[PDB]
């Protein structure tokens, strides 16, 4: 044993595995630690305490290496002198220590640490100089810093740095404005002019604070205009619609103040049913920046005109004083002659600041009563430096809600849409990010936080309350001295009983509230109305009432869902079928029938016949091609398989995630194969097939794994598709369609990961950290069974599409057959001609029922 | 007193005991339940000998569960208070002050009755709500700041009533409730009391006379000391201070009887 354990120790030796030149790796650490482990006993303790460190040393100095083989040891404005001589030091001593000692590796842990922690404290300092770098990782900060000259790998970055930037307009090296989500351009003051030495923090700073006063600005100037007398039509295709709606805002408060001095509304009421009329008139024909434009200012004034409507019909003085002061107001400091806080909001004799963040044009809540007390609550909270919260049935508004009040007062709140995939670092991260930029960060689903998460979370959360309400800047988080800007604030929301309530600590410091029931009839009655139709409020109320009494009158599947966001989809997806249906009752009862009739059985989908016929009062291009495509593929075209190909088709034509669900033999593949060859026929466009099994494929096979030792990655069959899908190096992509097909069940572990996929994000969570878009032109599609042991989030998130009973008959099944036999293979016409006769169905049929 | 919570609150309750154990003293962990991982390690490292050492826990039946061990090596004791409507609002009277004139401690006097009669009606599962309530001294100081809030703005004679009526039974009171009765029956004892009449009668006995245009704060304390002193607490005070039925009392109480000899003839069987 001791000759053994000699000879291992004299026989150190490494491996060539490590790229270009490298470091010379060593494997199986395993054997020689158990053969590591009175004078020659403790020389033999001290050998495997040295082997033990040579273990520590190798791992890591592969997981610094990767990093600085990746950008340290080719870029130098991430180092940029004593970092300069501290790294080419460590570099070329721990080079020569791999070309070729225990305090000589004592003193490599001791440099390769402090080196860690230099670099890991000057990214501190770049999130101390500017603290909205605090969101990103630490390869992803260090990859912007090194990209300081070329001046265009933020732009990927940016919805990650601030959260609702896209990407950045460039002019000849020189700032000239940002991006929005959908294509709104953020136009600057002045232009910024980029020196070639320049660092992030001077030139981002400058970027956001003239940001702030071009906002500020555009406010003045539209302010300046609307008190002029100028119309909003010409005003809204001018201006940032950040600046219109707060302009918009304000002129509304101080006329309706100024008429409410006396009594009278009809004058206003007029002016902005005339305005909103003409309003409607100029998006009927605008493009479709500014008709989100347009919807938005639409949602406002339509706001408006309700919060009129309702002040008009007051008895009482004191009723309108009641009436108004529940209302979100918007007021103006015209005496502080500082330029960050001249604008601020009233709700319920209350006092908040705005903030000069842009929000970008993001689509707008429809201001329900509901949400009015909602924000009521919230500024009530905020008022005394404490914490809102939220609680109650799942799918109820509380995350849209809270994005709509930082909406409202003008900050990006950074959404932490959590679950178990999350750990404690990012949370602890953006948590101190939103205490120091004084960003608020919101909470979803804080019950399905693991234990001692969700108890450290608490304590952390406790503490910033707490340090909030004494009002001190500094406050001990994550073991240092973080400052606290005073406009910072954290919110929750929960789904009790699902796990638990807040717990006592955070009880002492927040405020519950509810809000169970959606406000559906107004929320349709208004989106009925910017969407253009004639008759709002009745296709509103029936359209509720249809939902209402579908899901009390259908079975109680574990699929269903007729709740708010299977509305909202609804009338999302109304209008490319209204742009060739019209406007009327007719579009929208299709829209029903092509997203909501697939997902339902038979007596269900009785049922929903007969309701829609009850209260509602009720192409051959696509079908014809489909019945000569499925002739050439030799099926039979019966009216069930022919009506479920149709719902396929159209309900694929809109949606990008379709799952089918059937018992073996329904005939699922044979309708997606048919649907694939008749749009190839249609479309002009080719069409691939790829077929994946979820369940044989392993998730170390289906997306890859990390190696612990080797430190390596390995694309799985789905990551190697996407990888080869979007190079397109053969550019048929550019033309083709993509079908990936996932012909198994559903797993939740293995959808998990999917659920980047599943969301509208069309991005890939990996391990690793990179990441690749999924195409448009790319469709999942799923081929499973049941539904037993799926979550109901995945159900809505993407379509589903149900097979009732079989799509064809036994006839139909002996022709095909019979024809892909001979396909496979005057004798033949004879010999055809006697299988049929001898294939009588009237006596084929008693045998089948017979046995 | 000692509360827990933040790191420095452990901090000071780890000095407070070892002082304790130094040369003695009586302390009180008040509401340990809110710390109860820091519990759970600490006070196990701790107990699983100086003369004089005594202190004592302060947790909550319906909450988190304390450790079983924890429970074997010490003394257990629980407390149920008097549901005094007048103690509480004694006692709630004593823990304030009080700044606005005499509008703003009448207000805050007729806060301090509806969070009595609020906490009195809690008890009742069955009849005066329809679950298990919670309220606490912070709704009131929330409730507190508001009503100062308002009549800061607005210091004329018309104090808008239903304003504040309004955000006190939706807002402020009407937060923890999910269903709609509770919110119904909140609304009512909100009209029944922010009324602010001529002559307010929050019970048939006792009635409070609106402050007049030259009171000083310091008499109209006194006054209102004075009308809270002369108060009398009734035998039927369950049923007549909160705006309860006697039917609806009487069923409070045959379903305690029905449960309690429920529980005694399944304890005979074994
Ligand atoms: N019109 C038709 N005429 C004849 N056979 C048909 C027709 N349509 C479908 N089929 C039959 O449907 C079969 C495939 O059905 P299905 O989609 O259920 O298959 P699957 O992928 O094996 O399903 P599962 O995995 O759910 O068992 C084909 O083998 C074919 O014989
Ligand atoms: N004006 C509105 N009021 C209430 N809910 C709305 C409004 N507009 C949209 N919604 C819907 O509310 C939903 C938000 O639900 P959310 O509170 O996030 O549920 P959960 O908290 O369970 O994720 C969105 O999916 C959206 O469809």
């Amino acid at each position: 044993s001791l000759n053994r354990i000699k000879k291992f120790w004299k026989e150190a030796q490494y491996e060539v595995i490590e790229h270009s030149s490298g470091l010379k790796l060593v494997r199986e650490w395993d054997v020689l630690e158990q053969a590591c482990k009175e004078q020659d006993c403790l020389d033999l303790e001290s050998k495997l305490t040295k082997l033990s460190e040579i273990q520590v040393n190798w791992v890591e100095v592969q997981f610094y290496w990767l990093d600085l083989y990746g950008i340290l040891g080719e870029n130098l404005d991430i180092q940029n002198t004593s970092k300069f001589k501290s790294l080419t030091s460590e570099y070329k001593m721990i080079t020569t220590r791999a070309f070729q000692f225990d305090t000589t590796l004592k003193l490599t842990i001791d440099s390769l640490k402090m080196i860690k922690s230099s670099l890991s404290t000057f990214l501190e300092r770049q999130r101390r100089q500017f603290p909205r770098f605090y969101f990103l990782g630490n390869d992803d900060l260090l990859k912007i810093i090194g990209s300081g000259k070329h001046h265009d790998q933020v732009s990927k970055f940016m919805k990650k740095m601030f959260g609702s930037i896209e990407s950045i307009i460039f002019f000849e090296d020189s700032i000239t404005g940002v991006r929005s989500v959908e294509g709104e351009v953020l136009n600057l003051n002045e232009k910024i002019e980029l020196k070639d030495s320049i660092q992030a923090q001077e030139w981002l700073n400058i970027l956001d604070t003239e940001i702030k006063l071009s906002v500020f600005t555009q406010f003045r100037d539209c302010l300046g205009q609307l008190k002029d007398g100028t119309d909003i039509e010409v005003v809204v295709s001018k201006y940032i619609f950040q600046a219109i709606l707060l302009s918009a805002q304000v002129m509304w408060t101080e006329l309706v103040e100024k008429c409410l001095q006396t009594n009278e509304f009809s004058k206003y009421w007029k002016e902005v049913d005339m305005k909103i009329k003409g309003l409607l008139d100029k998006l009927n024909k605008s493009s479709d920046n500014v008709k989100k434009k347009i919807e938005a200012l639409l949602v406002e004034y339509l706001h408006f005109n309700n919060v009129i409507g309702q002040l008009k019909n007051c008895s009482t003085k004191e009723e309108a004083r009641l009436l108004w002061a529940k209302v979100q107001k918007f007021y103006q400091k015209n005496d502080t002659l500082d330029d960050l806080n001249s604008v601020f909001i009233s709700q319920s004799g209350y006092l908040l600041q705005y903030k000069f963040e842009y929000i970008g044009i993001p689509e707008r809540l429809i201001y329900t009563p509901l949400l009015l007390v909602g924000f009521a609550t919230l500024t009530d909270s905020l008022h005394q430096k404490y914490g809102g919260c939220f609680f109650g049935p799942a799918g109820t508004g509380k995350t849209e809600t809270v994005k709509a009040f930082g909406q409202n007062l003008g900050r990006v709140v950074v959404v932490f849409n959590c679950d178990d995939s999350f750990d404690y670092q990012v949370l602890s991260r953006l948590l101190v990010g939103i205490t120091q930029i004084g960003a608020w960060g919101c909470f979803d689903e804080f019950n399905r936080l693991d234990e001692k998460v969700l108890s450290a979370v608490s304590a952390n959360i406790q503490q910033i309350q707490n340090g909030l309400q004494v009002g001190k800047s500094h406050i001990t988080l994550l073991e240092e001295e973080t400052p606290l800007s005073p406009h910072t604030a954290v919110f929750i929301t929960l789904n009790p009983g699902y796990r638990s309530e807040l717990p006592e600590n955070l009880k002492k410091s927040f405020r519950e509230f509810s809000m169970k029931s959606p406000q559906s009839g107004t929320i349709a009655e208004m989106i009925l109305q910017i969407m253009g139709f004639e008759d709002s409020k009745s296709l509103a109320s029936k359209i509720v009432h249809f939902l209402e009494l579908l899901s009390s009158k259908c079975s109680s599947m574990n699929h269903y869902h007729f709740g708010l966001r299977t509305l909202k989809g609804v009338l999302r997806n109304c209008s490319p079928l209204v742009s060739e249906f019209g406007e009327g009752e007719k579009t929208v009862v299709e829209s029903l029938k092509r997203v909501i009739l697939p997902s339902l059985g038979d007596t269900d989908e009785l049922v929903f016949k007969d309701e829609l016929s009850k209260i509602f009062d009720s192409s051959k291009a696509i079908v014809q091609c489909l019945k000569d495509a499925g002739q050439r593929s030799g099926f039979s075209m019966s009216e069930e398989f022919l009506k479920k190909c149709m719902q396929f088709y159209y309900m694929q034509k809109t949606q990008q995630a379709l799952i089918l669900v059937g018992k073996a033999g329904c005939g699922k593949t044979a309708t997606w194969k048919t649907v694939i060859d008749a749009m190839a026929i249609f479309d002009g466009h080719a069409n691939v097939v790829y077929v994946i099994d979820t369940k044989v494929l392993t998730k170390e096979s289906l997306y890859g794994s990390m190696l612990k030792a080797t430190l390596e990655w390995r694309d799985g069959l789905f990551t190697s598709i996407l990888r080869r899908v979007n190079d397109d190096i053969t550019g048929t992509f550019k033309n083709s369609r993509i079908w990936v097909v996932f012909d198994s069940d559903l797993d939740p572990e293995y959808v998990e990961a999917m659920n980047s996929v599943l969301d509208d994000n069309k991005i890939l969570t990996l391990p690793n950290g990179e990441r690749l878009p999924i195409p448009p032109n790319f469709r999942i599609l799923f081929e499973t069974d049941n539904l037993d042991h799926t979550t109901p989030a995945t159900i809505t998130r993407c379509g589903l599409l149900w097979f009732s009973t079989d799509v064809c008959s036994i006839s139909s099944k002996i022709d095909h057959l019979l024809n892909k036999s001979y396909e496979a293979l005057f004798e033949l016409d004879k010999l055809k001609d006697l299988i049929s006769d001898s294939f009588d169905m009237a006596s084929l049929t008693n045998i089948f029922t017979c046995s | 007193i000692i509360p827990l919570g933040s790191i420095e609150n452990l901090n000071y309750a780890q000095e407070e005991i070892s002082k304790s154990k130094i040369e003695g003293g009586w302390i009180l962990l008040q509401n340990i339940q809110m710390s109860l991982s820091w519990v759970k390690t600490y006070l196990h490292k701790h107990v699983e000998e100086h003369e004089k050492f005594k202190m004592f826990m302060t947790c909550h039946l319906t909450g988190d569960k304390l450790p079983a061990p924890l429970l074997q090596r010490t003394d257990r004791v629980v407390y149920e208070d008097i549901p005094g409507i007048l103690d509480t609002v004694k006692d709630l009277w004593g823990s304030q002050f009080f700044i606005s004139g005499v509008w703003s401690v009448y207000c805050t006097f007729l806060l301090s009755w509806f969070h009595a009669l609020i906490t009195a009606r809690t008890r009742l599962v069955p009849h005066g709500f329809s679950k298990k309530y919670y309220f606490n001294d912070c709704d009131f100081q929330f409730a507190s700041v508001y009503l100062e809030n308002v009549l800061a703005t607005n210091s004329t004679n018309n104090i808008p009533w239903a304003q504040v009526r309004d955000h006190i039974a939706t807002i402020v009171y009407g937060g923890k409730i999910d269903e709609e009765k509770d919110l119904e029956v909140v609304a009512k004892l909100c009209a029944h009391v922010f009324c602010g009449s001529d002559n307010l009668q929050i019970v048939p006995g006792v009635r409070i006379p609106q402050p007049l245009l030259q009171q000083s704060e310091e008499e109209e304390r006194a006054r209102l000391t004075a009308i809270l002193s002369n108060t009398i607490e009734p035998a039927d005070s369950l049923s007549s201070w909160l705006q309860l039925p006697r039917e609806s009392i009487l069923d409070y109480e045959r379903l305690q009887a029905k449960e309690v000899a429920s529980s005694t003839e399944q304890l005979l069987q074994e």
